[PDB]
């Protein structure tokens, strides 16, 4: 009742009003409430009786002290349930008792003791298992684990847990075809009990900001072994205490553990030598982010790797590199202005140097990279790219991107002349003075092309889309241009949407729009258009959509015929209703056209 | 007017916004030096927020004279820096942070700046705080 | 229509333009191709010019479509690199210049440029020509 | 007669007619008359009689061969006389004998043979002598070179010219107080008598193209000594057949002579070896130009050098340098493109690095270049200069200069915070949006300041120029401004020219402008005003120019006042006879005005 609805029925938002009970004015049959910061200092029995479509139920910081026996009743569809911050000193069994479909749960900052008091039992259905910052001790993974036929995750971080045994996994070891990824960050662990992991797979090991010392780590990372993982989450965070020095040598004991893709984080003492140290021969996807590195040297040539990545690192210098198994290099959001430089990597498809500072000087040709079976390129927000060669060694390529960055020398000659194979293509917001026809040349296949931020020479669009037919996608938007040459648009015959508006154009036309086949929307808006000069017959007939807002439309006694044309289709125009027109008469919305 | 510190050439002190008022605890340690300092900063409050995307606005008033208008991302969301940035509705959240700069020449106003806090999604503000620094 | 050499995949002539005629004797060696090529070039004529401050004006036309007009300093003025740029009126002028590029792509039409040479501070058309290319 | 009068009497520029003979219908006190390609197959007596004030004469590829008696008989004033192309087999005794003050003269491509045979005798005054092409065998420099006591130049270049012996010279050995600059460029050399030159002093030496042989090179470098010069010219040409291999020792013997100006030019073969040479450990000045270096190591700390000059040389690198005693390095128009790293050089006041694609990131403090007393800074024509830092230890500068480059980051602070001495300023074409006001602040002394290219917020002008007294020259042009501000130019009490033009402005006031003291010329042209709307007395009166140009002015029986105020102070104005008025009477320059 004295909370603010926002939908009918819907989202009632209730939160923050001092209660003390579950209120009962609110009407059956809704959807998502929530209820946060309401003292209830105990809960109640049948209480959510009536209720039964509520999907999503929060409580969170709702000081909680107790349960009666069943207090959730009937509830059919409830595919959430949030409890954090609820003090509850210990369960009761035969509780989560009346749910019967339930994709959730988190009991986060309860004062929860134990993992094997705790009476799940059969809740056919959970997704998910949310555990943080509680007061255990131990690690066992009980056995009742056995029913919940779905769980994929569990999580155990912020805990007191201080040693592993070999008698916790025991599980794992009885079911070796349970997918459970896992997490035990921020735990202060000091000894690891010999031969714990043994005949064992996870899909996701975690650990982060646990070790103080040197010698604790090279004696835990050696009492590995046999393990099978999919992941590992290394590194340590910026707020805490954590090591001094770094040693290549301190990861021994990692030769023995098969793992498929390693993974750094940000660490306080760095150096080059700690990569390729020759327990990472086989690490079959590297992967990197936060490092502060700052040069990348020769590698040797015996190593494994099927991708890179560089994220957020800074880097002084274009590293050289050489290894003819990598793929998908990845550099990105670089803190630093660096310049190309040619490297050699004979097997490459996926490449993206995006948001850095990057001039290319010898632009684009084959002895840059010295590779083909190129499939995506991205130079997007870099700086000046002097274009010297047409794409030359590169006849393959999927996609291309420039987006904020001034492309020099475009038109002193046709580039992209030999991009037999394209499909995209995005050239906006780079300052171009398109004077030179036959620039857009010799790419046939393209199905998309932005050009929004683009001057002309004396303001007119002139012959460009030549030998460009399979086009469906055009946009040409907030460019001023103050008149159309007559024959454009001369064969489009797929174009399924023309995008123009922002730009000056007192009259418009109906000599033009004559071959477009299949024209589903047309935006023609912001331009002040006076009143058309065609036939006003000749469209094409399966068009569908215009738009023909804030539009200066001459209002005395003159044109007619348009002026009732657009009386009478007001089903294909939008907001018909709130077309003015200018005339002696000013500050009015005269619509009545008595003629 | 909670918390307010001496250093030998500023004068620091804040206070809560006008339309909007939820507690927050904060300070950090030295009272700073408008050249190169070291130290840490404390916190300790309650998110009301998932503050997994969060970052800031600040609007700037150099003795009068107004300037553009500064947004820094503070938590990107994923695979973060600090362990503050994965916390949850109603969990406590304590930390410290180290910090070191060093200077730049700085005209002697009077400066203003007020700092909302802004979450990712929902959109909303977290808590606002007018920030009043004397450089003398 | 004076000189042309046949080469693989080039045909080339020049010829007086219509609003000028004084002599030059220019050819190069060997018919150059299209892709990656070294060799020389002789010149030999008479200045009528200081020859100082000297360069060119291009006007191009490829396959009808016209581009923007293209000026390309030669001889700067002032510690040059070639000797042919220390002469004087009436004197006798002989050189020969090596040269080699590479190749891009380009497109199989008919090209023409226009090529006048202009001295410094007595602006002036020393020569024009007309030169036509055809790739094929 | 027949010729292409110019000037009235004046460059009668009367070339290729086909003429046999000087002509005699030339009005008399004419000054520069000019022949060329005509056919004058002799020359005849007295034929400039007539003409006494002629001072620019030309003769160039007019066929002679011969001269009479008494030629040249009466020509007070002929600075100048050219000979090029006439083949004259050999000249005769008590030629030249007219004249009586020339200060040039131009024997090139002369079929002259010899140097002592050469009647000059008494030319008092010669200021230049050139000589090229010729059939000379011999060096030999005759005696009557005593008399001419103002001589600054020889040349003999392009010559038949094989050895050089101790008896050439003498006359220099005689007499140590004569200026003369000298050139034997392209000379088949191949010996040098031993113990030539001794000792000698010179002013410009010059040897290009030359040599053929690294032996013959060794030989002839050795042989010199004692000598005493101020520039060397060593190098070759391109368009000839030269040396093979550069060796470092090539260039030995050259421990004896003494130099302040050692200059290089192109050269085939090069290496990093050839600088750093030690016998190059005294060169005062050093320069190179054209020269293909890559890269620029260490030099050794025992030079002294005063000056370095590298020009048009490709440079991949910024190299380091240190030299406690260089100052005034220059690098300009490279072919490449590079990125500034920090140097040190104890004592610079000057640096020239321009016309090359160079970014400059952490921006323009101490750090960087580690010195003071800098006097001339300049990097226009770059790309993009991060601002990071004020200037700092730059404390003391006097110009400054960026005229293309796009300059980021410049409105988040107060840049130019710290140069209290500054005297000029440029900061055009740069895009930059003016939205913070304080941005020219903290510099008092500045007397020139040009922002020819730059947009602002809203439009409109906002006390900007505050703080900035001393400032004379003032420029905001080129710049939309569509109306003005209350409140500026309120303190500009020395300003003595305002250009405002190319900018949309209806109508223009006179409550500005009421301040200048000192204003004389105002330019407010293509600006469209319509008129004025102050008292328009209110302005200053030490005023001389205006320019009302290409103005709407409203024709329409109104503001009459200000009609007339146009036509009665004509004087002030410009072309106040070719203003016209906009009405609906249009297409007539109607300037009556019956009011
Ligand atoms: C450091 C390391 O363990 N490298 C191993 C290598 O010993 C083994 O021969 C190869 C094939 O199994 O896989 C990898
Ligand atoms: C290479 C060479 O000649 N260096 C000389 C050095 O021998 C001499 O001591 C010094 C002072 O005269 O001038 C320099
Ligand atoms: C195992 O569980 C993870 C949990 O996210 C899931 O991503 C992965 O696809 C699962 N593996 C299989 C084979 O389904
Ligand atoms: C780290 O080790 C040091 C030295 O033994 C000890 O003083 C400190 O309490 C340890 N800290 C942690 C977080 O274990
Ligand atoms: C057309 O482009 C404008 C440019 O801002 C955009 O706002 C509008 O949504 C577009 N209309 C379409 C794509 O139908
Ligand atoms: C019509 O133009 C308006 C103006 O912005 C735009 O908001 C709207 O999306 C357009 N509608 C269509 C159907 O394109
Ligand atoms: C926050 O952490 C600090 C770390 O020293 C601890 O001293 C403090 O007790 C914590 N917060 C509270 C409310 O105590
Ligand atoms: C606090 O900030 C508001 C702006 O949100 C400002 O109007 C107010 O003046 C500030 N408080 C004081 C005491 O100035
Ligand atoms: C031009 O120089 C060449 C170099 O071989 C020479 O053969 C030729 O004779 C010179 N010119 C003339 C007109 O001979
Ligand atoms: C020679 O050049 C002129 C332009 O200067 C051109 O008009 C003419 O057609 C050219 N000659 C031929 C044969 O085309
Ligand atoms: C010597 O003659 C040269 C010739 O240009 C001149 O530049 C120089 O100033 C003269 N030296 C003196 C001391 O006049
Ligand atoms: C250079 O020396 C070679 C070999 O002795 C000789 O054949 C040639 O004529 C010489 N050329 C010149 C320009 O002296
Ligand atoms: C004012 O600036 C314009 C800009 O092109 C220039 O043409 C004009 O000569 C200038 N007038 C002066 C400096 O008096
Ligand atoms: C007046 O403006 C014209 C227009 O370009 C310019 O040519 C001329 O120099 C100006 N005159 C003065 C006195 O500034």
């Amino acid at each position: 009742n004295p909370c603010i609805e926002v939908v009918p029925n819907i989202t009632y938002q209730c939160m923050d009003q001092k209660l003390s009970k579950v209120p009962d004015d609110i009407p059956s049959s809704t959807k998502n409430i929530d209820l946060s910061f309401n003292p209830l200092k105990i809960l109640k029995s049948y209480s959510f009786s009536n209720f039964s479509e509520l999907q999503w139920l929060d409580l969170s910081r709702c000081e909680i002290e107790t349960i009666e026996d069943k207090a959730w009743h009937g509830l059919h569809h409830l595919s959430n349930l949030i409890l954090t911050g609820n003090p509850i000193q210990s369960f009761s069994p035969g509780s989560f008792s009346g749910l019967t479909s339930l994709e959730n749960l988190v009991a986060v900052e309860t004062k929860l003791a134990s993992l094997e008091s705790f009476p799940i039992g059969q809740l056919i259905t959970l997704k998910k298992l949310n555990v943080a910052h509680n007061f255990i001790h131990s690690c066992k993974l009980p056995a009742y684990f056995s029913n919940l036929t779905n769980l994929v995750h569990v999580d155990l971080s912020y805990n007191y847990i201080q040693t592993i045994t070999v008698n916790d996994l025991q599980f794992l070891r009885e079911n070796p075809q349970v997918n459970l990824s896992l997490d035990m960050s921020l735990n202060p662990i000091d000894f690891i009990q010999d031969q714990a992991f043994q005949g064992i797979k996870l899909h996701e090991l975690t650990l982060r900001g646990n070790f103080n010392s040197s010698n604790i780590m090279k004696t835990c990372l050696q009492n590995l072994a046999g393990l099978h993982v999919h992941r590992l989450i290394l590194g340590e965070f910026k707020d805490e205490r954590n090591l001094e020095i770094f040693e290549p040598s301190i990861m021994e004991g990692l030769c023995d553990v098969t793992i498929d893709e390693f993974r750094l984080t940000y660490t306080n003492d760095f150096s080059d030598d700690i990569v390729k140290f020759h327990c990472l021969a086989n690490v079959s996807a590297m992967s990197l982010a936060g490092v502060s590195i700052k040069y990348l040297e020769d590698v040797p040539k015996h190593f494994k790797w099927q991708s890179l990545s560089i994220i957020r690192c800074q880097l002084k210098q274009f590293p050289t590199l050489d290894l003819p198994f990598l793929k998908s290099l990845t550099l990105t959001m670089n803190k630093g202005s660096i310049s190309f430089k040619k490297v050699a990597l004979p097997s490459l498809s996926y490449l993206d140097l995006s948001r850095n500072a990057l001039s290319f000087s010898g632009c684009c040709s084959y002895s840059d990279l010295g590779t083909n079976s190129l499939r995506h390129l991205d130079l997007s927000f870099n700086g000046a790219i002097i274009m010297s060669a047409n794409f030359m060694g590169l006849e393959e390529l999927q996609h291309l991107d420039f987006q904020h960055s001034t492309l020099k020398r475009v038109t002193e000659f046709s580039a992209f002349l030999s991009l037999e194979k394209l499909l995209y293509l995005d050239i906006s917001y780079t300052n171009t003075k398109i004077d030179f026809d036959g620039i857009f040349l010799g790419l046939t296949s393209l199905n998309t092309l932005k050009m929004a931020g683009n001057s002309f020479k004396d303001n007119t669009l002139s012959n460009v889309f030549a030998n460009t037919t399979n086009l469906t996608f055009l946009d040409l938007s907030k460019c001023q241009l103050e008149q159309i040459s007559w024959g454009v648009f001369d064969t489009l015959h797929r174009l399924q949407l023309l995008n123009m508006s922002h730009n000056n154009l007192l009259f418009l036309d109906s000599s033009h729009y004559n071959q477009l086949y299949s024209l589903s929307t047309l935006d023609c808006s912001f331009n002040r258009i006076e009143t058309s000069k065609g036939i006003l017959q000749h469209f094409p007939k399966s068009l569908a959509f215009f738009n023909l807002t804030n539009n200066s439309v001459a209002c005395i006694c003159e044109h007619q015929k348009f002026l009732q044309w657009v009386k009478e289709q007001k089903q294909f125009l939008v907001n018909v209703e709130q077309m003015t027109c200018a005339t002696p008469v000013e500050m009015n919305t005269s619509l009545v056209l008595d003629f | 007017q909670q918390w307010f510190c001496n250093s030998s050439d500023a004068i620091i002190s804040y206070s809560y916004c006008d339309h909007l008022k939820f507690p927050i605890s904060i300070s950090s340690e030295p009272c700073i030096r408008l050249r190169g300092t070291n130290g840490f900063v404390h916190v300790e409050f309650i998110p009301r927020g998932n503050l997994k995307y969060l970052y800031f606005n600040l609007f700037i008033s150099v003795n009068s004279i107004e300037l553009p208008k500064r947004k820094e991302v503070l938590c990107h969301g994923h695979d973060d820096d600090y362990s503050f940035c994965r916390a949850l509705k109603g969990e406590t959240v304590n930390t410290s942070i180290p910090f070191s700069f060093e200077g730049i020449l700085f005209p002697k106003g009077h400066y203003r700046c007020v700092a909302e806090a802004i979450a990712g999604d929902t959109e909303e503000k977290l808590f606002c705080l007018n920030f009043t620094i004397i450089h003398r």
